[PDB]
RNA sequence: CUCUAACUAUAAAAAUCUCUCUUCUC
RNA sequence: GGUGAAAUUCUUGGAUUUAUUGAAGACUAACUACUGCGAAAGCAUUUGCCAAGGACGUUUUCAUUAAUCAAGAACGAAAGUUAGGGGAUCGAAGAUGAUCAGAUACCGUCGUAGUCUUAACCAUAAACUAUGCCGACUAGGGAUCGGGUGGUGUUUUUCUUAUGACCCACUCGGCACCUUACGAGAAAUCAAAGUCUUUGGGUUCUGGGGGGAGUAUGGUCGCAAGGCUGAAACUUAAAGGAAUUG
């Protein structure tokens, strides 16, 4: 079922755009932290793009 | 016509396998076409544990479990409902019945 | 018929006839 | 795929493949100049040495038989050449 | 250790006419062999749980009479070449021995399992019921 | 992947390098190679043993690369060639070993089967060598002259 | 209940009022030296009961013998050797597991290694011992099975044979049991085998007594008070 | 974006079957 | 006991169980898997000896020695035949007690030859993967077994390196598997049963409708059982394959 009111709350809840983009480097430590490989990928790509490299510890538990 | 691509045997590269007797009718069957069930059970039924639990020396006894495989001839496996007569496209599904309880 | 038992029947027939051969000599 | 340059495989891809399957059938092995911890002389050894190689100078067997390369003797020094 | 003089009930539960047979710790001295077919009339129901309760209750009565108070259990199927699986009745006998006064401890299964010998009775095609 | 007598299809082998000439870093002399080859031959090692030892101990990659000629040919020119080619001799040795094992313990039948395979190979190789005329055309391998050639 | 034929081819008594009770004593090796009771037919001359008692064997769990529950799956058979009147002694006769623990260890996707050996004690007690070991899944293994090579199995069996031979040939069976109860040989086997393959659940099993020299009265007295 | 625990327990006997087989073109 | 229910049968000379022992021959449980070895049959306690083989590694050795192969040969499940040895289990024959109209069948008990061996015959099996062998190419995915590769890898542990066991990315070979058709097939299906009308890699052996019939006869091997070889007269419009709906 769909009456026009429901279409309208679906619209106005959907037309909602949040405030800051949730990436923005603003959350979760200013300037994101990623692994070395994508860091050097951006480096080779030749873009400044601030960075925070780190290790990954690729060892896998039992899972 | 070949009913099962795996030939319904599961031997496939062994020549010949030792035979094992059926558990109900004692028909000898190759140890691979030898439908087989892990009959692990508590030595006492859960319906009667409580009587044992409160009327026994050795507080918090282990209450062990009895272990044994069961080997059926496929005739018994079908009649005793251990194995059902599945449908065509459902034959090629070998995963056990979705881990009966989970 | 099962071909197995037809072969067995002919085989026994052969055995009887060859015993007939042997007894004749 | 569907378009390559079999003349010019990637060197990483080239060594990636198996020998006898490359462009030119080349050997994976090499020759190491090994010096015994005792004597400073230089003795050449094939990397996958079969026999128990012995330095003619002294009975100081340097590499032991193995399926793959011969295992060194924990004291020698090898140079790639 | 409050002076529980011990025993071993040693239920032998087959697919027909189960057994309850309490004896000393060494097993040398029997107390009330009395069996499943002792107290049932059909001779088809010898394996039935009711035979188990009847046999168990009377052997428990004899157990109290003699003096034994605590019992260890040797559950045994036919074993050997035959079916390796505990008899349907014997479990009911276990329950009854648990109920009727007797103290129980150290449950064990002693079904004789062979190491693959003594070709099982039945022929190749086996029982063809 | 042929493996006449077993369906095994392996390709375990060696890929000798493309450079026909010697490696640039080699310091030994081709002649000195020749004298060590001949002296090891005097010690009695077969040309396969010769090659493996010269590869393990010294910079000898292929004696054909270094001396310009191959080990068996060096021996033949120097007059140290064996009367029976080494591979064949190894076949006789294996065959007589299997024969001794078989006669020692009768019931082993796979031993008999492997003996038949080995005799097939040895007859085949002898036929080849007779065609190339390394062996005398009357050279024959059955049981007893076999044992004499074992000695 | 009837259906009888009675192919026989009432002087009844009370056969249990005509019987005596006797005590069971475990050697000084274990903690709880007392074991329990035993009913016996009354001792009359011309078949004195003490003749009948000597030779009896009793299967007793190690949990009762030690109080703790970790010895639940163990099982010791003790032989009746000396009778003192209303009270009798026992000497060690055999060791075994409860079958249930044995089966619990016996699982799929991990091959089991068995080591069987006949060994002579330090004194004279000719024994046969068995050892059961299972491969242990590693701490990081994604491989779904934990199978061991045949050569690894041979080496492990040889190692376990040597360790068992050492342990039995060291000391007498009294000391041997005093070693058994702490199951120290288990840690020794794991020690000498953890380099080859992990081997979870090492367990010494079915200690079988085969021969005994004459009687050794004095040691038996020493083992009981 | 963190996981691998439950389980039962049936079979006695039942053999045979006379016809009559007939189109698709708008 | 034994069964769907029962009987035959053993049992107060005490059968059934309850313990210790001991004898015999048997097999090697559970580990046991879409895993391994072998040419195939087949192979499963431990240990030593005997010889053998695959695959992998190899800047080692010879230089066409290669593939299949009429003729010829070796192995060749079980049953069978000789003879000698053993003789547990289980069971053709027979003996039985049931079921039924009959049941000398299926269920039930005993029991001979065999089942296990030691030398010799037998050489057939649905000896099936109902796919001959050797080659080259063609599509995605994983694991798994054997070897060998590289890790600044992990725990290992002997402080630390060394091993071993694992994790990763491999690679070579093996049993296989999953997905798919863009190839085939008549389809069921096949990663070969593809690269076959756009018809040619090298090679052996088989079939020409079904019955008659693997029968007749002659050879040939075998003591025998029988095996290999192998028709015709004649009789029919079908038999057969795969799938579809009832
Ligand atoms: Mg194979
Ligand atoms: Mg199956
Ligand atoms: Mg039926
Ligand atoms: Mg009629
Ligand atoms: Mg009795
Ligand atoms: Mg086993
Ligand atoms: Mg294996
Ligand atoms: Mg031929
Ligand atoms: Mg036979
Ligand atoms: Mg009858
Ligand atoms: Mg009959
Ligand atoms: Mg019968
Ligand atoms: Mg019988
Ligand atoms: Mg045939
Ligand atoms: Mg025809
Ligand atoms: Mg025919
Ligand atoms: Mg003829
Ligand atoms: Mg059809
Ligand atoms: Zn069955
Ligand atoms: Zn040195």
């Amino acid at each position: 079922i769909s009456f026009k009111l429901q279409e309208e709350e679906r619209e106005r809840k959907d037309q909602y755009v949040p405030d800051v983009s949730a990436l923005d480097l603003s959350h979760s430590n200013d300037v994101l932290n990623v692994d070395t490989q994508t860091a050097e990928l951006v480096n080779s790509l030749g873009l400044k793009l601030p960075l925070s490299v780190s290790s990954v510890s690729a060892v896998r538990d039992r899972r | 016509p070949k009913k099962r691509a795996s030939n319904g045997r599961n031997k496939k590269g062994r020549g010949h396998v030792k035979p094992v007797r059926c558990v109900n009718c004692s028909r000898s069957v190759p140890k691979d076409k030898a439908i087989k069930r892990m009959a692990i059970r508590n030595i006492v039924e859960a319906a009667a544990i409580r009587d044992l639990s409160e009327a026994s020396v050795y507080a918090e006894y282990a209450l062990p479990k009895t272990y044994n495989k069961l080997h059926y001839c496929i005739s018994c496996a079908i009649h005793a409902r251990i194995v059902r007569v599945r449908s065509r496209t459902d034959r090629r599904i070998r995963a056990p019945p979705q881990r009966p309880r989970f | 018929m099962r071909a197995k038992w037809r072969k067995k029947r002919t085989r026994r027939l052969k055995r009887k006839r060859r015993k007939v051969r042997a007894r004749s000599k | 795929v569907l378009v390559q340059d079999l003349l010019h495989p990637t060197a990483a891809s080239e060594a990636r493949k198996h020998k006898l399957k490359t462009l030119v059938q080349s050997p994976r092995s090499h020759f190491l100049d090994v010096k015994c911890p005792g004597c400073l002389n230089i003795t050449t050894v094939f990397s996958h040495a079969q026999t128990a190689v012995t330095c003619e100078s002294c009975s100081t067997v340097l590499c032991t038989p193995t399926g793959g390369k011969a295992k060194l003797s924990e004291g020698t020094s090898f140079r790639r050449k | 250790d409050n002076s529980q003089v011990f025993g071993v009930a040693r239920i032998f539960a087959s697919f027909n006419d189960t057994f309850v047979h309490v004896t000393d710790l060494s097993g040398r001295e029997t107390i009330a062999r009395v069996t499943g077919g002792m107290k049932v009339k059909a001779d088809r129901d010898e394996s039935s749980p009711y035979a188990a309760m009847l046999a168990a209750q009377d052997v428990a009565a004899k157990c109290k009479e003699v003096g034994i108070t605590a019992v260890h259990i040797k559950i045994r199927a036919t074993g050997g070449t035959r079916s390796k699986t505990p008899g349907p009745g014997g479990q009911a006998a276990l329950r009854a021995l648990a109920r009727s006064g007797l103290r129980i401890g150290r449950i064990e299964d002693v079904t004789p399992v062979p190491s693959d010998s003594t070709r099982k009775k039945g022929g190749r095609r086996g029982r063809r019921l | 992947m042929g493996r006449m007598h077993s369906k095994g299809k392996g390709m375990s082998s060696s890929a000798i390098p493309y450079s026909r000439n010697a490696p640039a870093w080699f310091k030994g002399s081709s002649d000195g190679v020749v004298e060590q080859i001949i002296k090891y031959a005097r010690k009695g090692l077969t040309p396969s043993q010769i090659g493996v030892l010269l590869r393990d101990a010294h910079g000898v990659t292929q004696a054909k690369v270094i001396t310009g000629n191959k080990i068996l040919r060096i021996l033949k020119s120097n007059g140290l060639a064996p009367e029976i080619p080494e591979d064949l001799y190894f076949l006789i040795k294996k065959a007589v070993s299997v024969r001794k094992h078989l006669e020692r313990n009768r019931k082993d039948k796979d031993a008999k089967f492997r003996l038949i395979l080995i005799e097939s190979r040895i007859h085949r190789l002898a036929r080849y060598y007779r065609t190339v005329s390394v062996l005398p055309p009357n050279w024959k391998y059955e049981s007893a002259t076999a044992s004499a050639l074992v000695n | 209940a009837v259906g009888k034929n009675k192919r026989l081819s009432k002087r009844v008594v009370d056969p249990f009022t005509r019987k005596e009770w006797y005590d069971i004593k475990a050697p000084s090796t274990f903690e709880n030296r007392n074991v329990g009771k035993t009913l016996v037919n009354k001792s009359v001359g011309l078949k004195n009961a003490s003749d009948s008692l000597k030779g009896r064997v009793v299967e007793v769990c190690l949990a009762d013998l030690q109080g703790s529950e970790d010895h639940s799956f163990r099982k010791v058979k003790l032989r009746v050797d000396e009778v003192q009147g209303k009270n009798l002694l026992t000497n060690f006769h055999g060791m075994d597991f409860t079958t249930d623990k044995l089966r619990s260890m016996v699982r799929k996707w991990q091959t089991l290694i068995e080591a069987n050996v006949t060994v002579k004690t330090s004194d004279d007690y000719v024994l046969r011992i068995f050892a059961i070991a299972f491969t242990r899944k590693q701490a990081n293994q994604v491989k779904r099975t934990s199978y061991a090579q045949s050569s690894h199995i041979r080496q492990i069996r040889k190692v376990i044979s040597e360790i068992l031979t050492r342990e039995v040939q060291n000391s007498t069976l009294a000391q041997l049991t005093s070693k058994l109860i702490p199951e120290v040989i288990n840690k020794e086997i794991e020690n000498a085998t953890k380099d080859i393959f992990p081997l979870q659940n090492v367990h010494i099993r079915k200690v079988k007594l085969l021969k005994q020299p004459k009687f050794d009265l004095g040691s038996l007295l020493s083992l009981h008070g």
